């Protein structure tokens, strides 16, 4: 039938199209940026009484 | 799932002789489910194109 069983030759494989479960696509959510809230006190300020 | 108060009760061991729970009885849950699958066939070989 020329269909012999030896040979190994296992192609090349499979082409996978799609996956059977779609990935769920997140929000986004970052994190602090540079004005995130630190503490610097530099000056710490002088506020002169007007009254 | 609701259960059944036959259940309830057959539980409970205590049943006198020839009555089937004179032991405590223990249940548990199994759910199998039927699907749709494609198969391609080429190049001699075989496989899900979707996977």
């Amino acid at each position: 039938g020329a269909n012999p069983f030896r040979p190994p030759l296992a192609h090349q494989g499979l082409s996978k199209a799609h996956v059977v479960k779609t990935a769920v696509s997140v929000a986004n959510r970052s994190a602090g940026a540079e004005p995130f809230v630190t503490r610097n006190d530099p000056r710490a300020l002088a506020m002169e009484l007007a009254n | 799932v609701t259960m059944s108060p036959e259940s309830v009760v057959a539980a409970a061991g205590g049943g006198n002789n020839n009555s089937g729970y004179n032991e405590p009885q223990r249940f548990a849950l199994v759910v199998i489910a039927v699907n749709h699958n494609v198969i391609r066939i080429m190049n001699g070989s075989m496989g899900f194109p979707i996977l």
